[PDB]
């Protein structure tokens, strides 16, 4: 007899699926940013 | 279970207040949005080169109608009118009588392709796989009258597309 | 000889505008994961030509204008002023070397608001006129910061001569000493030319934005050419002002190549921005000017008057 | 250097420009508008053919009727058509616009938009696939390519 | 002479493009169609933004000579009067701001 064959998940299921929000952290601190910007002005002024 | 989408109170220390001031003045979160569109600029686009390339379809696709035959060339349609009864749009008009040899065959089989909703109910209802929706979807016309198919048009579609229609039926009839 | 020089400026300007329309559609296309024009000519290189022919043989619109003279004057003024803005630009040598070239460019751009006003008057539509008045209010508002920002930078240059900005930046781009002014300058040019996110004439908040509304207008192509000529010109002005290119008198072409690249990149950033952000509300872009840029621009003007004096860095007058 | 030759080549030029720069005014009435939006989306990118996505009715050259035209809506559709500058073309997209479709027998539905405006291309389907609509637009381009306005003028 | 020639050329071409933009469509000979003061009402706010632009624009006229003014020997006087003008420009904004002259809500 031919066994039943229909669309089914693979043995052991499927692998994990991500869904949570992921917005990574980037850049420098506020202090560091303002330091770089002020340093640029001073060098330009000089 | 539920979660809050927007119930975070910002911290009010120097480190944090100055981080938010930097964002306001230095436009950092706006620059971040520019980064995302720049990244897309360097991605391969998803555009296919139609009509040299075609969007993928499946054997179940519901396209232009066609009337089929048996391998001998005899028509499959025996004018039962199940298709005309089920048609949600009343797009099918059938008349029938005994053929010269006594066979039960249609003398009219019209589909108003501008009434049809391309639902595929007719091919589900047909007891002999006579009427099908084939794979053709490129049959737009310049006049309204060209979309009122009579039996001759539909038999011609069957003879035109049978090679593909038969293979698609072979691929899906075990799901039916 | 001079007549050749004029035509060697006007004609390339019109061609750059034509092909900027293609660059905009392809750059916006690829940022949107698609291609944009690539069928009409190889890589869409004939698309500007097909659009130009198509527009000029299209039927003129209805309804009829309220004022025939103002209907005709507005496009003449828009395009005439747009081309005029190019004549003092040093690339590296100007067509017309003006001692007050920067002031000339300010003065001519302040006249560009008349085409908006006249085309609204000639639209024969009450709602279209109200749309024109909102556009004028936006334009003149952001003219205030452009003038004050420009004055602040010239305090480091020392004169109103455009080619003196080249000498001023011989050692270093002015964007370093003046990046806060460059930021507000660049946004003001976007708002001045009614570019996204400041393109409310093409937005959804106008009384005439409804698709089924109609009013006297056109020709569309001539107004469109004038607008895009100003986009390029403003970005050329931005490069000269803040990203000065070194000029070698014996190899002027090197200036032109480097100067053209910077202008192109700045122009592409206009397209970049249009792809990236939603549109401002009218009251919000007024708030941006009057309650953010203007207070900071006045403060930075005070600073740039004082800074050369207190550092003993006043520039020369000649 | 006959006038027939020059008129023939001038026809090809203006026909080329008009079909290569087709600006549609999409009248998104119902479901079919979704497939029209999938024709603009990245996979098919109608803009790559010179067919700008969102164009104002003042500059549009073709009206696409994408959905059911009800009686209450018919006057507004005719008004837009009358305000389109020429040359103007109409594409009827989907069963509803073609002939009423599923709602053909309704008291409130116009049985085909060709009772209101002249239609150049009929695109069948409920809805036509985005590719089917694109096929229809390319069919309109070839119809424009066949135009002979100047040849007919020359023989008047 | 050159500037006059440039202005004449620029506005001459703009004029020719405009008239041919209006005549060239008449080659098609399209069919005939045969189918079509007072307040606006104007908001006071739109008038007041225009007036504010003007008064701010007049103060900018007084600030334009600043690049030349910095070449003077009397720098202390010049700097005092330059900052005085810009500050009064700021005071005009502050007065407008704190009397809700910059609002768009009715
Ligand atoms: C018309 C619609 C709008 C376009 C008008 C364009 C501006 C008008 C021309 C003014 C140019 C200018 O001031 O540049 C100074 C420029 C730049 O001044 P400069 O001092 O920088 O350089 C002059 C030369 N040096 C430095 C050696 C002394 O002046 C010149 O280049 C010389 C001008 C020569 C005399 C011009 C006579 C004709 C003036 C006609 C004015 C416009 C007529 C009215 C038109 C209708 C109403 C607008
Ligand atoms: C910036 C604007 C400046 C002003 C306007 C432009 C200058 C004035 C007009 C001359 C410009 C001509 C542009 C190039 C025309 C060629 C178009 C083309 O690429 O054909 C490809 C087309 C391509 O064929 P296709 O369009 O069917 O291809 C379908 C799409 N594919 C192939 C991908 C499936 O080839 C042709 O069939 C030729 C069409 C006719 C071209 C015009 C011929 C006459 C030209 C001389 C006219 C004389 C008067 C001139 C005044
Ligand atoms: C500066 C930049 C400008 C941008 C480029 C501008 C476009 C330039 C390239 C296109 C120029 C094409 C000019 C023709 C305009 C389109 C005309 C048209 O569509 O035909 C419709 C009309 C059709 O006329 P019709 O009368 O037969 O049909 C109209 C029917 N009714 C009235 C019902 C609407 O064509 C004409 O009227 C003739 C126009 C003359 C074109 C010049 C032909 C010269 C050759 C003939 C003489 C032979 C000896 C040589
Ligand atoms: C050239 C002449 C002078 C130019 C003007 C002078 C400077 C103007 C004033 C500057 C103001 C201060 C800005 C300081 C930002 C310094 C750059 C920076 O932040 O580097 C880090 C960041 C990427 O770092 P990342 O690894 O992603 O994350 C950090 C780890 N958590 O880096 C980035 O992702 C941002 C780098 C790109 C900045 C884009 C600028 C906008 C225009 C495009
Ligand atoms: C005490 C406070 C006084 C502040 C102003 C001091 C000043 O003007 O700086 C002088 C300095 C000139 O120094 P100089 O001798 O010419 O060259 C060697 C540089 N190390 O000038 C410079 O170094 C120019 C760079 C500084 C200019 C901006 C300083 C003020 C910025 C606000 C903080
Ligand atoms: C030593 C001392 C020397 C003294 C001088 C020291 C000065 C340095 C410290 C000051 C820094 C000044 C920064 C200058 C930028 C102006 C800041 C600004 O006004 O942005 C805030 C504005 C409003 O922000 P919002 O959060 O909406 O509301 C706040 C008001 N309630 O929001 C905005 O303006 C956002 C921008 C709106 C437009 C968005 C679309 C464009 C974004 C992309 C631009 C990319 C960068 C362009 C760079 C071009 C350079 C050529
Ligand atoms: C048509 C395309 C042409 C381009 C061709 C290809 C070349 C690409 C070059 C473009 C470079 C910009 C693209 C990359 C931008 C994306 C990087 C990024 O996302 O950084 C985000 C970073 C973090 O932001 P955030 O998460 O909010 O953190 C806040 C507290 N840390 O945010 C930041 O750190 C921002 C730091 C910079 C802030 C500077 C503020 C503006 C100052 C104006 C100076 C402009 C100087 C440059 C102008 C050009 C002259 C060279
Ligand atoms: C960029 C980093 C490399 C620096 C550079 O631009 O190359 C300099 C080169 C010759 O340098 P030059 O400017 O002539 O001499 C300076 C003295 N004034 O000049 C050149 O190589 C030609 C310019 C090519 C490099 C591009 C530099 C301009 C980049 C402008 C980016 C605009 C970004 C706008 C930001 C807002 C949008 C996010
Ligand atoms: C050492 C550290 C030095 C820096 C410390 C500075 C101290 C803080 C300065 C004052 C901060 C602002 C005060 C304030 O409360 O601002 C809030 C308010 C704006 O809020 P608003 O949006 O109008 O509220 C409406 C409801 N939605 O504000 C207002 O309503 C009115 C504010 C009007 C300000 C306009 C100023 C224009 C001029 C810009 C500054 C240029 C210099 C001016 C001259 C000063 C010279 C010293
Ligand atoms: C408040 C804080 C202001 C501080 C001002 C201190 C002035 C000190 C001074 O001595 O004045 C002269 C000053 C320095 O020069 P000095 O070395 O003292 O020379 C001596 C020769 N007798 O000279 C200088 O070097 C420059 C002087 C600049 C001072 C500008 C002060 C602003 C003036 C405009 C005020 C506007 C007020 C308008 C308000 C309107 C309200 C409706
Ligand atoms: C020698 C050169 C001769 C001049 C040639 C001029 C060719 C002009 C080609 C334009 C190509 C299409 O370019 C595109 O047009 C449409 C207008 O329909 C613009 O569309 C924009 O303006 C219209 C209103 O005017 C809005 O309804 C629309 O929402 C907005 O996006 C796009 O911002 C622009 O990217
Ligand atoms: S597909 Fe549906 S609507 Fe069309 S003829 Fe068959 S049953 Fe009728
Ligand atoms: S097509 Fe099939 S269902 Fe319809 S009348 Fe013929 S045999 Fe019956
Ligand atoms: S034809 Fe079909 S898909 Fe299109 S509007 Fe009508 S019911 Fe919807």
């Amino acid at each position: 007899a031919s066994k039943v064959k229909q669309d089914m998940p693979p043995v052991g299921g499927y692998g994990p699926i991500d869904y949570k929000r992921n917005l990574p952290r980037r850049g420098l601190s506020g202090y560091s940013m303002f330091a770089v910007g002020i340093g640029a002005l001073l060098f330009g002024y000089w | 279970t539920y979660k809050y989408v927007n119930l975070r109170e910002p911290s009010m220390d120097m480190k944090s207040v100055t981080d938010r001031a930097a964002q306001t003045l230095l436009w950092t979160e706006l620059i971040r949005g520019l980064g995302m569109t720049l990244s897309y600029l360097f991605r391969e686009p998803a555009t296919i080169n139609y009509p040299f390339e075609k969007g993928p379809l499946s054997p179940r696709f519901r396209g232009e109608h066609a009337l089929r035959r048996y391998p001998s060339g005899e028509e499959r349609c025996i004018a039962c009118k199940l298709c005309e009864a089920v048609c949600p749009a009343q797009a099918i008009t059938i008349e029938a009588e005994p053929r010269a040899d006594g066979s039960r065959r249609t003398t009219r089989y019209d589909i108003d392709m501008t009434k049809c909703i391309y639902c595929g109910f007719c091919q589900e209802a047909c007891p002999v796989d006579a009427i099908v929706e084939g794979p053709n979807f490129e049959f737009s016309t310049e006049t309204h009258e060209e979309l009122l198919y009579n039996k001759e048009k539909l038999l011609n579609n069957g003879d035109k597309w049978e090679a593909e229609i038969a293979a698609n039926i072979q691929a899906d009839y075990l799901y039916r | 000889m001079f007549m050749i020089n004029i035509l060697m400026l006007i004609i390339p300007i019109l061609l750059a505008v034509a092909f900027l329309t293609l660059v905009e559609r392809k750059v916006l296309g690829y940022m949107q994961l698609r291609k944009g024009p690539n069928v009409v000519g190889p890589y869409g290189l004939l698309q500007p030509i097909a659009d130009a022919i198509k527009l000029f043989i299209k039927e003129p619109l209805r309804p009829a204008t309220s004022s025939a003279s103002m209907f005709i004057l507005a496009p003449i003024m828009a395009l005439g002023l747009a081309l005029t803005m190019w004549i003092p630009l040093p690339m590296p040598y100007p067509l017309i070397n003006m001692n007050l070239g920067v002031l000339f460019m300010l003065a001519m751009s302040s006249l560009a608001v008349y085409s908006i006003l006249w085309s609204g008057w000639a639209s024969n539509s009450k709602y279209a006129l109200i749309g024109a008045l909102r556009a004028v209010a936006q334009t003149i508002s952001y003219e205030v910061t452009l003038a004050i920002i420009l004055l602040s930078v010239l305090l480091m240059s020392g004169s109103f001569t455009l080619s003196t900005l080249i000498t001023t930046q011989e050692q270093m781009w002015l964007i370093l000493p003046a990046w806060p002014l460059a930021m507000m300058w660049f946004i003001s040019t976007l708002a001045e030319t009614n570019r996204a996110p400041f393109d409310l004439t093409e937005g959804e908040s106008e009384l005439v934005s409804g698709f089924n509304v109609e009013y006297a207008a056109g020709p569309f192509a001539l107004f469109f050419m004038a607008e895009y000529a100003n986009i390029i010109m403003m970005n050329i002005f931005t490069a000269i002002l803040f990203l000065g290119t070194s000029h070698n008198p014996h190899m002027p072409e090197l200036y032109t190549i480097n100067f053209t690249i910077k202008s192109l990149l700045l122009t592409m950033s206009f397209l970049w921005i249009r792809a990236s952000y939603p549109r401002f509300r009218y009251d919000q872009l007024m708030h941006l000017l009057w309650k953010n840029f203007l207070p900071l621009t006045l403060a930075l003007c005070m600073w740039h008057v004082s800074l050369p004096i207190l550092t003993s860095g006043i520039p020369p007058q000649t | 250097s006959r006038g027939e030759y020059v008129v023939a080549k001038l026809d090809d030029l203006i026909n080329w420009a008009r079909r290569s720069s087709l600006w549609p005014m999409t009248f998104g009435l119902a479901c079919c508008a979704v497939e029209m939006m999938h024709m603009a989306a990245p996979r098919y990118d109608m803009d790559r053919f010179g067919v700008v996505f969102r164009a104002s009715p003042r500059q549009s050259d073709v009206m696409i009727v994408a959905g059911t035209l009800t009686n209450k809506m018919a006057p507004a559709l005719r008004k837009v058509y009358d305000q389109m500058p020429e040359p103007r073309y109409v594409v009827s997209m989907g069963s509803c616009a073609n002939g009423g479709g599923y709602y053909h027998y309704s008291y409130s539905v116009v049985r085909g938009c060709d009772r209101i405006v002249p239609v150049d291309i009929y695109v069948p389907g409920c809805p036509p696939t985005a590719e089917a609509l694109l096929y229809g637009i390319l069919q309109l381009q070839k119809k424009i390519k066949r135009e002979k306005r100047l040849r007919i003028w020359y023989r008047r | 002479m050159n500037l006059m020639l440039a202005l004449l050329t620029n506005f001459t071409l703009a004029t020719l493009l405009v008239i041919i933009a209006f005549w060239l469509p008449q080659l098609n000979v399209y069919s005939e169609k045969t189918s079509p003061s007072a307040r606006l009402p104007f908001s006071m706010k739109f008038f007041l933004v225009a007036i504010t632009f003007l008064l701010f624009d007049l103060e900018i006229a007084l600030l334009l000579p600043l690049p030349w003014a910095s070449q003077t020997a009397n720098l202390n006087t010049m700097l005092t009067m330059a900052l005085f003008l810009i500050i009064l420009l700021a005071v005009s904004l502050a007065y407008e701001w704190t009397q809700k002259g910059l609002e768009w809500t009715e």
